[PDB]
């Protein structure tokens, strides 16, 4: 199977556009912080969030990623895989290039994907397609240094679900 | 839909913004204060203006969600925190005079000369002659300038409904919208004078020693001189310490030569440092800290300030900056800064807003309480400084408190005339023509002190002194002189000790460790008052602990005097 | 090429009378199908994906069903709304490959 | 809401070329694929290709290679297509269409386009 395309890929996804592709060593490679397996064609879906939000990919969480960006449903029968990527990801400077959503008006459905870039409304007046008072674009960056701390450090996420 | 949804969508999308900023701010101030360089100050500015303008912007934009109709008390507490205007309240014309009259005190505004002189010369007429001199030239030239600055000030007060500058600087312990926890403004007033009442005896028995030593160097009734403290102004009376002692032939614990014997240097120290915070039940420091900080001096290349600090810049990153020499004073500001970094790790869950202490005397206290534990003399048994055949007696433990209360309890006086002072300068209750016709009269009657030159409104004594120049609070070192004793008090007590409380460690304690996390973790989310009584008990500032802990002193200066 | 058959090419059907479209493929699939809908001068929308998968705000009368290479396509209370042309496509290999098209009409 | 506006009527005289536009609008094209599908008068549907504009790969169904060329600018939103060689069985109506089940995901919805006749 093609997991090192999958493991090994130079560029990855953002969470609220996470990639999803159709498909022992990996196990005992010692090379991932966290690895859970839940219940014991495949899917493999990956994306890059901090480390603090991590143990938000997990069924039954709440939070912004779990809610507004990528829902894990109750009866989930995968695993996920997720490790520290500082050395790649994270510039002198500021590596922007990672997104994700902070407002939505519902909570997100199991394996749903959500694109859309319609801005926030929060109060009554319409927001006429202009961001102002109480209309907020949705997706905000990440910013990652290489001398943040170990929760704000990113890391890469890959779900496998069977 | 409702006015709190909105602003919790505001202050959600004013955190992740202001985090980012704030951290690009911090980062160019370490990269100045490492290397003096121009670049480095031009990125500094760059940083500070764009931080600034943020602020402003945003506090523009939350000023248009009232108070009123919010129920939750932490999204009020995080608005209340946003929505003050401050120096814009004033017309642009007045903020830049302001900016310029701010610049022109920092560049008017000692060191290393006059300190030095005054903390090691022995003569009078030395003493005498810079004390006058430092007295008649800045001063003089900035009496006007605090007049017009202390106008300007009070426009900007009153601009924001608060009745005197001192009342907006009170305003950091001013609690409401909670029942049973209140704490109004005038309340720290009331509470300090008692307060100094109650500490009043134990200065004049220490004050009477002194004068009496002093006496034997240099009226029997009259008011000890004011160039004799030490220092220009007599903040410490630490450097008296040779002349005041009261056993002349008994040395003290100084283990320098037991370090350079051992072959330490800073590592050792700070892991030292973490040791003792560990076995309290404190988590250790990060690889972080070890990676960036600078613990040691870089060499002659390159410049640095060597003021110790510790910085903690966001996004989970804490640094310490020292200067370290192998020597026991840094010995214990390792643990002081190091306590400070542990505070700061505390409450890193909370958000942006409530990311701070209790109230401005909570960090030092915190800071000080762990140099007391570390500078007993069974911590340093244990660690291995002092020898196992140490035998402590009276006359050492005599010694050690009279340090501890020429550092601590002499500065009590200074520090509450200083700030009564300013307060009642901005009431109005002074009329110009007579300011230091009170001032000098404060300096007998409460610190009792006397000057030796007569000078007339002419003066600016007191705006000679780093923090008034500088446009500081003053109480903060009260309050943390008596928060720390009535921590220590409390710790000692969940840390079942026997004894004295001169004689108390918390160390392989997790009962300190949890009473004192308990209170680190709440940030300023939650009142100071309710803070305070989940640690010790009570809701108020105490001077029982202090007392219990000079007691010795106390009973052996009784009986010389 | 996976070459796709649909069947029948056009019936009539009256009101709230159930009429069934079989939309059968050359080889196994892993029912990756859709179901498409045409009014007279309108563009095409999709009703059904992945085979028994209803798009948000589509009527629950549609239903879907098949696996392997047989699928069918179902609805109960057939309306005046109903009327129009119906595809069914394949999007497991390259390239996909749309139906013939089947001719819905009311007697 | 999303929309997706295609160019108007071309007229195309024998052996000449066209290029068509598909403009999107309430989200981001370089998130998702878009796909090129043509109707013929009184006939079905077909499909041409497809483009992921992240990379600019694309896929054709291949009686239509050489014929179509797919490509999209991320800037401007906009995705193109270019037909060379016309010849009189080339007069249809050419859709550009978004699904999203094509990713293999849940919950999802297709976006179409109005059509852009072109006749040869
Ligand atoms: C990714 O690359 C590393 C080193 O090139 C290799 O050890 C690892 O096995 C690769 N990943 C997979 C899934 O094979
Ligand atoms: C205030 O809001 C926070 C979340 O925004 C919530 O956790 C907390 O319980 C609220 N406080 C009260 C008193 O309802
Ligand atoms: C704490 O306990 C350890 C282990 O018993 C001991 O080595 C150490 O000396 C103790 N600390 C103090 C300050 O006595
Ligand atoms: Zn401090």
């Amino acid at each position: 199977c093609p997991f090192g395309e999958v493991f090994n890929a130079t560029r990855f996804a953002s969470v609220y556009a996470w990639n999803r592709k159709r498909i022992s060593v990996l196990y005992n490679s010692a090379s991932f912080s966290t690895f859970k397996c839940y219940g014991v064609n495949v899917y493999a879906d990956s994306f890059v969030i901090r480390g603090d939000e991590v143990r938000q990919i997990a069924p039954g969480q709440t939070g912004k990623i779990a809610d507004y960006n990528y829902k894990l449903p109750d009866d989930f029968t995968g695993c996920v895989i997720a490790w520290n990527s500082n050395n790649l990801d994270s510039k002198v400077g500021g590596n922007y290039n990672y997104l994700y959503r902070l407002f939505r008006k519902s909570n997100l459905k199991p394996f749903e994907r959500d694109i859309s870039t319609e801005i926030y409304q929060a109060g009554s007046t319409p927001c006429n397609g202009v961001e102002g008072f109480n209309c907020y674009f949705p997706l905000q960056s990440y910013g990652f240094q290489p001398t943040n701390g170990v929760g704000y450090q990113p890391y890469r996420v890959v779900v496998l679900s069977f | 839909s409702t006015i709190e949804e909105q602003a919790k969508t505001f202050l959600d999308k004013f955190n992740h913004e202001a985090e980012d900023l704030f951290y690009q701010s911090s980062l160019a101030s370490w990269n100045y204060n490492t290397n003096i360089t121009e670049e480095n100050v031009q990125n500094m500015n760059n940083a500070g203006d764009k931080w600034s303008a943020f602020l402003k912007e945003q506090s523009t934009l939350a000023q248009m969600y009232p108070l009123q109709e919010i129920q939750n008390l932490t999204v009020k507490l995080q608005l209340q925190a946003l929505q003050q205007n401050g120096s814009s309240v004033l017309s642009e014309d007045k903020s830049k005079r302001l900016n310029t009259i701010l610049n022109t005190m920092s560049t008017i505004y000692l060191e290393p000369g006059l300190n030095e002189i005054m903390a090691n010369s022995l003569d009078y007429n030395e003493r005498l002659w810079a004390w006058e001199s430092w007295r008649s030239e800045v001063g003089k030239q900035l009496r006007p300038l605090y007049e017009e600055y202390v106008v300007l000030k009070n426009e900007m007060a009153r601009a924001n409904h608060y009745e005197d500058y001192g009342d907006y600087w009170r305003g950091d312990y001013e609690v409401n919208g909670v029942d049973g926890y209140d704490y109004s403004r005038g309340q720290l007033i009331e509470d300090v004078e008692h307060t100094f009442e109650e500490i009043k005896p134990l200065y004049e028995h220490l004050h009477a020693y002194v004068r009496a030593k002093l006496m034997n160097a240099y009226s029997p009734i009259g008011c000890l001189p004011a160039h004799l403290l030490g220092d220009m102004w007599g903040r410490f009376w630490t450097n008296l310490y040779s002349l005041t002692v009261p056993f002349g032939q008994k040395p003290n614990i100084d283990v320098t030569d037991a370090m350079v014997d051992q072959a330490w240097d800073a590592q050792r120290i700070f892991k030292e440092a973490e040791k003792f915070f560990v076995s309290v039940g404190l988590p250790n420091m990060t690889q972080g800290f070890w990676e960036n900080s600078m613990l040691t001096d870089p060499g002659n290349v390159q410049k640095a300030v060597c003021h110790p600090t510790a910085w903690d810049l966001g996004k989970g990153d804490f640094r310490i900056l020292m200067c370290t020499k192998v020597t026991m004073d840094d010995f214990l500001t390792a643990h002081h800064e190091m306590g400070h970094i542990q505070y700061d790790m505390a409450y890193a869950a909370q958000p942006f807003l409530l990311r701070n202490g209790a109230n401005e005397g909570f960090h030092e206290a915190v800071g000080e309480i762990m140099s007391l534990s570390a500078a007993t003399p069974k911590h340093l048994k244990s660690i291995g400084l002092l020898s196992p055949d140490f035998q402590e007696d009276n006359e050492t433990e005599i010694n050690f408190l009279l340090k501890q209360a020429l550092t601590i309890v002499g500065t009590l006086p200074f520090t509450y005339m200083l700030e009564k002072w300013r307060w009642m300068v901005f009431k109005g209750e002074i009329p110009k023509d007579q300011w230091m016709k009170k001032w000098w009269e404060m300096k007998r009657e409460i610190v009792g002190v006397v000057e030796p030159v007569p000078h007339d409104e002419t003066y600016c004594d007191p705006a000679s002194l780093f923090h008034v120049s500088n446009d500081y609070s003053f109480i903060r070192y009260y309050t943390r002189t008596l928060y720390q004793f009535q921590f220590q008090e409390a710790l000692c007590q969940a840390a079942k000790h026997e004894g004295p409380l001169h004689k108390c460690d918390i160390s392989n304690s997790t009962e300190a460790g949890q009473k004192l996390f308990n209170m680190l973790r709440l940030g300023k989310s939650e009142p100071w008052t309710l803070a305070l009584e989940n640690v010790v008990g009570a809701k108020n500032m105490n001077v029982r602990p202090l007392l219990n802990y000079f007691e010795p002193l106390f009973t052996w200066l009784k009986d010389q005097n | 090429d996976i070459k796709m058959t649909q069947s029948p090419s056009s019936m009539y059907a009256s009101l709230g009378e159930r009429v069934t479209i079989t939309c059968k493929a050359s080889q196994d699939i892993n029912s990756y199908l859709s179901w498409f809908q045409q009014k007279p001068g309108k563009s095409p929308k999709t009703l059904i994906y992945r085979a028994n998968r209803l798009v948000d705000g589509v009527p629950s009368r549609f239903s879907g069903s098949g696996s392997g290479q047989d699928y069918s396509l179902t609805i109960n209370s057939l309306e005046y709304e109903d009327m129009g042309i119906y595809y069914c496509l394949q999007y497991d290999e390259f390239p996909f490959t749309f139906g013939s098209g089947t001719k819905l009409e009311i007697k | 809401e999303v929309q997706l506006q295609q160019s108007g009527a071309e007229l195309v005289k024998p052996g000449a070329s066209v290029k068509l536009s598909c403009t999107a609008s309430g989200f981001n094209i370089k998130d998702t694929y878009m796909n090129w599908v043509r109707q013929r008068p009184k006939q079905g549907l077909e499909w041409i290709g497809r483009i992921d504009p992240a990379n600019g790969n694309t896929k054709y169904d291949p009686k239509f290679q050489g014929k179509a060329t797919i490509t999209a600018d991320t800037s401007s939103n906009i995705a193109y297509l270019q037909l060379s060689g016309l010849t009189s069985e080339d007069t249809a109506v050419y859709y550009c269409a978004r699904f999203d089940y094509d990713g293999y995901y849940v919950h999802v919805m297709d976006y179409w386009g109005q059509g852009t006749s072109v006749t040869v």
